């Protein structure tokens, strides 16, 4: 240990910081290009470094939409997030008035924590992430195509073109790892480019339902 | 256009040819079946020696 | 490794004893101490293997050399001969020339 | 005796056979790895894989 728990903690934060990059929250170059030098001069074994407190993070506020609204990242430290854990996370984020939060699980969840996170409180939306998913970005990923999130505007005109209804369009899972990725709400439409065979490239769309 | 029993013959050159592939091919094969069965043959990789 | 008793001949198990561990049957009171180190060793098979594979050298245990290929018309190849058809009654031929990696590969 | 050299030390359990393959191209030989298993996440999650 001590070697790949630290590589583990530094992907997994880079991938979680290109997640929100992609999403459009304030993120700075710096933490785009993080080597694991970086990370090591932060916390270079496993117990200097603390998961549950000190992997924690805040900066995520709307840089295109709002500076107010603002995203939190958890690393809980034991492998099955009891309900107690889920519930300081939640009182945390009510005293912090922070809506949206993403935790990081280890090894799984309580069925009771998992309900819990399902219907804790229409207001607070809360995003679950395996850490072993976390080591690759999927949208690195050569066989995933292009996947960008389409507004109201751009679906209307979608729409008014092709003259067509939003149950006609074609459907996607909102437990699909990249609409968790995006954290896609369910009604939204996503437009696909997918890479050809030849120079071009081929667009489709898919509703989140 | 017609074929006949001439048209599929063998020629004297291919028979020596024949004979002499089919010495070679069963000395060379005799040479591995000693090699296995005698002594350390050459495995190929991926697989068993048989 | 199984061990019998000489009473009746039954399979014998290890107990705790009252001052030492012994081999002793479940129908006779027969019983055997023990005194010094008994083992019983399995030696079980080891992975002697390192799964290498995909050499040219071990690639090319095929037939053909020197013919005429009809895509690039070079002499290296590598030929498969099928003749699991029975509708078609002439055989299936698959090629494959391949010297500067050009991986040919058609009917 | 019976059930502890069946149990697992190191590798994914859904993890059967794997095989190492080599690319014969010209330019430079590359390794890839063949895996009969039905785990893809974990796969893909290992250290050294890209
Ligand atoms: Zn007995
Ligand atoms: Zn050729």
């Amino acid at each position: 240990d001590d070697e790949e728990e630290t590589y583990r903690l530094w992907k997994i934060r880079k991938t979680i910081m290109q997640l929100c990059h992609d999403r459009g929250y304030l993120v700075t170059q710096d933490e785009l290009d993080q080597t694991l030098e970086e990370f090591k001069a932060q916390s270079g074994d496993k117990p200097s470094e603390g998961r549950p407190r000190r992997t924690d993070l805040t900066v995520l506020v709307a840089h295109n939409d709002d500076p107010t609204d603002q995203m939190f990242v958890f690393f809980p430290e034991e492998p099955k997030v009891g309900i107690k854990t889920i519930k300081v996370y939640c009182q945390r984020m009510q005293e912090e008035n922070i809506t949206r939060a993403l935790i990081v699980v280890q090894q799984g969840m309580t069925p009771s924590a998992k309900q819990s996170l399902v219907d804790m409180a229409p207001k607070y939306i809360l995003e679950q992430f395996l850490q072993q998913e976390l080591l690759i970005n999927i949208t690195e990923h050569e066989l995933v195509p292009e996947h960008v999130v389409m507004t109201k505007e751009e679906v209307t005109e979608l729409l008014a073109r092709y003259k067509l209804r939003e149950n006609q369009l074609p459907r996607i899972q909102a437990g699909d790892p990249v609409a968790r990725y995006f954290g896609i709400k369910r009604g939204q439409v996503v437009k696909i480019i997918r890479p050809s065979e030849t120079a071009g490239r081929y667009i489709t769309y898919r509703l989140v339902q | 256009f017609s074929i006949g029993i001439g048209d599929v013959t063998p020629g004297q050159g291919l028979l020596k040819a024949k004979y002499e592939l089919l010495n070679a091919g069963y000395k060379k094969c005799d040479e591995y079946i000693e090699a296995l069965n005698t002594g350390k043959l050459q495995q190929q990789p991926g697989c068993t020696a048989e | 490794m199984l061990l019998f008793c000489p009473g009746c001949g039954n399979g014998l198990i290890v107990e705790e004893g009252q001052r030492c561990h012994r081999f002793a049957c479940n129908t006779c009171p027969y019983v055997h101490n023990i005194t010094r180190k008994v083992t019983n060793r399995k030696y079980p098979k080891l992975k002697e293997v390192d799964d290498v594979l995909g050499g040219a050298a071990a690639w090319e245990n095929v037939d053909s050399t020197a013919e005429s290929c009809p895509k690039c018309e070079h002499p290296r190849a590598y030929f498969m001969q099928l003749q699991t058809r029975s509708a078609d009654e002439p055989m299936t031929t698959f090629y494959k020339c391949c010297n500067a990696q050009c991986g040919h590969r058609w009917r | 005796k019976e059930d502890l050299p069946k149990v697992v030390v190191q590798g994914i359990p859904e993890v059967s056979r794997a095989v190492i393959h080599i690319d014969e191209q010209s330019g430079k030989e590359k390794y890839k790895l063949l895996v009969e298993g039905d785990n893809l996440r974990a796969v893909m999650a290992t250290h050294g894989v890209k």
